[PDB]
């Protein structure tokens, strides 16, 4: 995990040291010898002629330790003029010695699967928001809860469009040839770090509207009738606010200790707890309130003379439609930790909860926003209203 | 006017049979709920038996049930009732009330003292 | 024996019944295929007036045009300016089944009442400016259905126990009671001059009453169902009635007979509230159906529906100058259209 | 635009008590008591008023189980007829029926008023909690004898217990083959029409059984939780 | 047995009138108030308070 | 959650992938292995020139 800006850092000092010995080592060449240069890779000093001994594998390389003894080497002429290669215009030069896209077609499928499910999903809900606020029928505090979950599903969707193009910008050509001049790139930016800040805020605050959807829906089943003007001002900021209680600190440590480049890698798994493991929070708690809720359901349906036979496809048909509202999909490899994540469960556990968390969105928006019964009373009234003119 | 007429009854053997003919006028009768409500001598209104609009939900009182039948003719406005097998107890005053409320299936107050869509009654 | 006066009765009444159809030779509807149709009228809530909890029951203009006063089942009575929606009044009830609503017409009483069987009248004007309970009225044995505002000091209120009333609100007496009807009177109209009222029962019937003299002078007959609401047109020689069976009808003074009947077949469910329009051209009828309809007094078209409810359509008022229209809904949200 | 300011702020101030309102209002639940003049409804609400005007025509009776307030309301100085005033309580928590289970002779006419309360159309969302009160008597009268409910509905004898009965102990096979006989024969017309939108809940209350309200509690408990879930199409 | 009697007696001396005349007076009255009728004839904007 | 996963995994990978193109440049693959001596594993991926 080499950064590049170290190895280039590195090769800067390697250079500052071949060019100290290219004037302070003493001239072995007597009359038309090897000549000592730098061909911008390692240094060549001035050899025997008609031999080919030469220098070790240089340091700054990143993979460093890699036959250490290894020497890259060049032969000399007669009169050691660097003798050339199939009649070019650089020496012949033989590397094999200090040589050091599986990972590829993985990651461009996720991207490409989770890119589609998070577009899908801020087209749905950007229409699920517009035909709940448009209807004034439907202004009730479960609505109030559901458009601030719908807006929460949105800002992820948008912060991962950013975050992808951010990273997009941050490894272009452009920014690696002018990290090999050596002047700031995007990467030593503030928008940089910024916009990876408000993804993990995002993430936070979608992961806790489940938790108060989840939480309010407890309420309203299990308690008593709270003052709705005092409970969702209460919801609101536990919503929106508590994230900011984990993602602000995890920023201040971020810039802190491990600033790396633009906050994106997690090379100290004990900064990447701080937002780990509220969210597990949040998800534990709210598998808990599924298992009561699915309980609260079943004992209804196995009561009053109603169970017959239809127990089984109503509770699915009920576990179905709860299973999105809340974050009971991602309690299947919440628990398995990212440090030990390794392998192809590694890759099974990214493309679950991607794919899941991406649809999610649509699912909601059409579980709560298309089917329901009183969106579709109201469309009918309206197409009803406006048949008369 | 809602106007709700009864013919027949008398007085007749025990296990013998009547039959009782209501006629109504002043309204659709084909869009209503009949029922028939009889008051014994010395005791209060008893609700007998009720004739859905279409003339498909059809239902009785017990002690009635199985032996008392009854008839709708939308086309004349006509109900008739039919009854046999006559029974010590079964000596009242029958009206051939109405349901207020017409196209729906419940109607309350039909058993009440004073309901205004009851006929005199024929005694039995 | 009595059957010979039971029987003269019916005689004495099928005579009246062929008299009525005598002085009948044409309708209205013959006579009214020469004026041009109203057509197409559309109406816009101009202003909504929110804050009730629960249903609204019933609702009254206030002689002004501009304040208006609401009654609703949690309990509150509310006045609103209708101009501005702003709430005047937030009158807390002491039983919160209401089911009725008045306005005084000289701005300075409003009366209530419901399945307490007591009309309550409060004075919106006191010298420290809240409103108090100035008078209870009892003595009915029934819920009350309707109240309206004969005067300052004498209201006429008509409820379930088969009975009308005149009351004066100095002593709370029933100086003047109005029987005959056969079921519950459900509402009430004054004519424009304080002389007569009509009152419809649920005994498919209305009857014509004097406040002066005390008994009915005429009734009329023709409906099939109970009365929901009753109305007066402007002249004062005429009445339209809405009722459970879907149709309105009118009928007139001096004619004493039905004069013509509007009903439509796509509609079904009753009626709730009727309220003739300032130039009587206009019938404006609530409907269970969620919407209201406006049809012309003459020629019995539907010119408009005022669809903009959620829930029944209860109360529906006329403003006295005729400037706007306002329905009350269960929907416990108030409308004002023009 | 003084007075326009005023009369803004008086409005604010009505706006603000009216949502003080709207609390208390939205924190407690309504109820319906209804029954015939021999159904003991009178020595319910009166005991359920410790427990916690002339004509008059309603009444109340607030008591608070576990600090949730029900509001019950008993119909009093009204005419027989009930058509019209019944819409008033169309939306309410739950509708309280007494019926008098030893009075056979009225039983009929008890179920009659049951069906056309179920059946109504203002009331089609509204469940009905059923009191079978009178259980005493109805025990006493079938020792007793000289009763033959079977003349007044001609099942008793094509019927038997069902095998979902609980009978208190040291109770004869008689007395709850005869309480069951009528809870479904009430069962019979609450499960006819509605289909899951209102539900009845039959108890069987002896004469003064002081656990009247945690039973009203209990099935305004699940009448609530229902609504909830079918809100959220759960259910 | 008395007062029903008496009610119907009172009610049989009547002095109604022809059905036309009353008709064709409820007319002369739409006719004569349609004028200022604000829901009948949209009143302008101008004068309305109902903005 | 997954999101920080991915973007770190996707985020090294670039980063080693930048680095062995720096050395590439370095090397300066067109010209390096041109009759197949010694072709470097670095010039087969593809970054500018």
């Amino acid at each position: 995990t080499v950064s590049l800006w170290e190895t280039v850092q590195k090769w800067r000092e390697y250079r500052r040291q071949c060019q100290r010995s290219l004037t302070e080592d003493p001239p072995p060449a007597t009359d038309l010898f090897c000549n000592r240069t730098f061909d911008e890779y390692a240094c060549w000093p001035d050899g025997e002629p008609g031999s080919f001994v030469n220098v070790s594998c240089p340091w700054y390389l990143p993979w460093a330790s890699s036959v250490p003894q290894g020497h890259v080497y060049r032969f000399c002429t007669a009169e050691g003029l660097w003798l050339q290669k199939d009649n070019s215009s650089l020496p012949w030069r033989d590397l094999s010695e200090c040589e050091e896209s599986s990972p590829e077609e993985q990651l461009l499928f996720l991207y490409i699967i989770y890119t589609v499910g998070y577009a899908l999903s801020f087209s749905a809900l950007v229409i699920a928001s517009a035909i709940l606020l448009g209807f004034r029928h439907l202004h009730c505090t479960r609505n109030y809860i559901h458009l601030n979950l719908f807006a929460s599903f949105i800002l992820r969707a948008l912060s991962v469009f950013i975050k992808d193009a951010a990273l997009k910008w941050m490894y272009s050509t452009a920014a690696q040839q002018h990290q090999w001049d050596g002047l700031l790139s995007y990467q030593d930016s503030l928008s940089c770090r910024l916009v990876f800040l408000l993804m993990q805020y995002c993430v936070a605050a979608n992961y806790y509207w489940l938790l108060v959807e989840g939480v309010y829906l407890y309420t309203l089943l299990a308690f008593s009738v709270l003052s709705e003007q005092w409970i969702f001002r209460l919801y609101v900021s536990i919503g929106w606010g508590v994230p900011l209680l984990f993602v602000v600190p995890w920023g201040i440590v971020k810039y802190l200790y491990e600033d790396e480049g633009c906050w994106t890698r997690n090379s100290n798994m004990n900064y990447w707890l701080i937002i780990r493991l509220p969210i597990l929070f949040a998800i534990g708690v709210n598998f808990l309130i599924f298992v009561r809720v699915i309980c609260i359901v079943v004992s209804k349906l196995k009561a009053n003379l109603m169970c017959k036979t239809d127990i089984k496809c109503r509770l699915a048909k009920s576990t179905l439609t709860l299973i999105p509202l809340l974050g009971t999909h991602e309690v299947i490899f919440a628990f398995v930790m990212d440090e030990h994540a390794r392998g192809t469960l590694r890759f099974i556990k990214l493309f679950t909860e991607l794919s899941f968390t991406s649809f999610q969105g649509l699912m909601v928006a059409i579980l709560y926003c298309f089917v329901n019964n009183e969106v579709q009373l109201e469309f009918r009234k309206s197409w009803e209203r406006w048949r008369l003119e | 006017q809602v106007q709700l007429q009864e013919s027949g009854g008398g007085l007749v053997q025990p296990g013998g049979s009547l039959r009782l003919s209501c006629a109504a006028s002043g309204f659709t009768f084909s869009n209503y709920k009949m029922n028939w409500v009889r008051q014994a001598p010395g005791k209060g209104l008893e609700w007998v038996s009720d004739i859905s609009q279409s003339g498909a939900s059809i239902s009785y009182t017990g002690s009635v049930k199985g032996r008392f039948t009854i008839s709708r003719d939308n086309a004349k406005n006509t109900l008739y009732l039919q009854m046999n097998s006559l029974k010590p107890e079964d000596t009242a005053v029958y009206y051939c009330a109405r349901c207020p409320a017409p196209f729906t299936r419940d109607c309350f107050d039909v058993t009440s003292t004073t309901y205004a869509y009851r006929g005199q009654g024929t005694q039995v | 024996e009595l059957d010979q006066l039971r029987q003269e009765a019916e005689q004495l009444k099928n005579q009246i019944r062929d008299a009525r159809k005598a002085c009948a030779d044409a309708t209205l509807s013959q006579i009214t295929n020469n004026i041009d149709p109203v057509g197409r009228i559309q109406m816009r809530t101009r202003r909504t007036l929110r804050g009730h909890l629960a249903k609204i029951y019933a609702m009254h203009w206030g002689t002004d045009s501009r304040l208006l006063v609401s009654a609703s089942q949690d309990g509150k009575l509310i006045i609103w300016d209708s101009y501005t929606t702003n709430k005047v009044h937030a009158i807390p009830l002491r039983s919160s089944w209401v089911m009725t609503c008045a306005y005084a017409p000289s701005g300075n009483y409003v009366a209530c009442g419901g399945l307490d069987n007591i009309c309550s009248i409060y004075n919106l004007k006191t010298r420290e400016g809240n409103v108090r309970v100035s008078r209870e009225l009892a003595g009915h044995t029934g819920y009350l259905s309707c109240c309206r505002f004969l005067d300052d000091n004498q209201i006429v209120t008509s409820s379930g126990d088969t009975t009308c009333a005149l009351w004066d609100i100095e002593t709370g007496q029933q100086t003047t009671t109005f029987t005959g009807h056969t079921g519950d009177v459900m509402s009430l109209s004054l004519a424009p001059d304080t002389r007569l009222f009509v009152s419809g029962a649920c005994d498919a019937s209305a009857k014509l009453w004097d406040v002066r003299e005390g008994m009915c002078r005429q009734t009329f007959t023709g409906h099939e169902s109970d009365i929901n609401a009753i109305c007066f047109f402007p002249n004062g020689n005429a009445f339209a009635t809405g009722s459970d069976d879907a149709t309105c009808r009118l009928f007139d003074l001096r004619a004493d007979q039905e004069l013509m009947t509007y009903s439509h077949d796509n509609i079904i469910c009753g009626i709730t509230s009727v309220s003739f329009s300032k130039s009587g051209r206009l019938l404006l009828a609530g409907y269970d159906d969620f919407n209201c309809n406006v049809w012309d007094a003459l020629k019995a078209d539907r010119a408009g529906v005022l669809a903009g409810h959620d829930n029944r359509v209860s109360c529906l008022g006329v403003t006295d100058d005729g400037m706007a229209v306002a329905t009350g809904s269960w929907d416990s949200f108030l409308k004002i259209w023009n | 635009s003084a007075e326009d300011k005023a009369a803004v702020e008086r409005s604010k101030m009505i706006e603000k008590q009216l949502q003080k309102d709207k609390q208390v209002y939205r924190a407690t639940h309504r109820l319906l008591l209804l029954g015939a003049d021999n159904s003991g409804k009178s020595t319910i609400v009166k005991q359920m008023r410790i427990y916690h005007v002339k004509t008059s025509g309603i009444f109340e009776t607030k008591f608070q189980v576990d600090k949730v307030n029900f509001h019950m309301f008993d119909v009093g100085a009204q005419r027989d007829e009930r058509r019209k005033w019944i819409q008033c309580f169309n939306d309410v928590t739950a509708i309280i029926f007494v019926v008098d289970s030893s009075d056979y002779n009225r039983l009929q006419e008890a179920l009659n008023d049951f069906k056309s309360i179920w059946n109504n159309r203002w009331l089609r969302t509204i469940s009905v909690i059923l009191f079978l009160n009178k259980q005493d008597l109805l025990a006493e009268k079938v020792l007793a004898g000289k009763s033959k409910i079977e003349d007044y509905f001609p099942e008793f004898a094509r019927y038997t217990t069902p095998e979902d009965a609980t009978p208190e102990p040291g109770e004869d096979p008689r007395v709850t083959r005869a309480k069951y006989f009528i809870r479904d024969e009430f069962l019979r017309i609450s499960t006819a029409s509605g289909d899951g939108r209102h539900y009845c809940y039959p108890h069987f209350t002896c004469s003064v059984d002081t656990e009247n309200a945690r039973r009203i509690f209990n099935d305004c408990r699940d009448i609530i939780q229902r609504m909830h879930l079918r809100q959220y199409e759960l259910l | 047995a008395r007062k029903l009697v008496e009610q119907l007696k009172m009610e049989a001396n009547i002095d109604r009138i022809k059905v036309s005349k009353a008709a064709a007076d409820l007319m002369a009255y739409c006719e004569a108030h349609a004028k200022e009728d604000p829901l009948l004839t949209p009143v302008p904007a101008s004068e309305n308070p109902f903005r | 959650h997954a999101e920080g996963t991915f973007t770190s995994d996707v985020s090294s990978y670039l980063e080693g992938q930048a680095a062995k193109c720096f050395i590439a440049w370095l090397i300066n693959c067109p010209g390096e292995c041109v009759p197949g001596s010694a072709c470097p594993d670095v010039c087969t991926n593809t970054c500018p020139l």
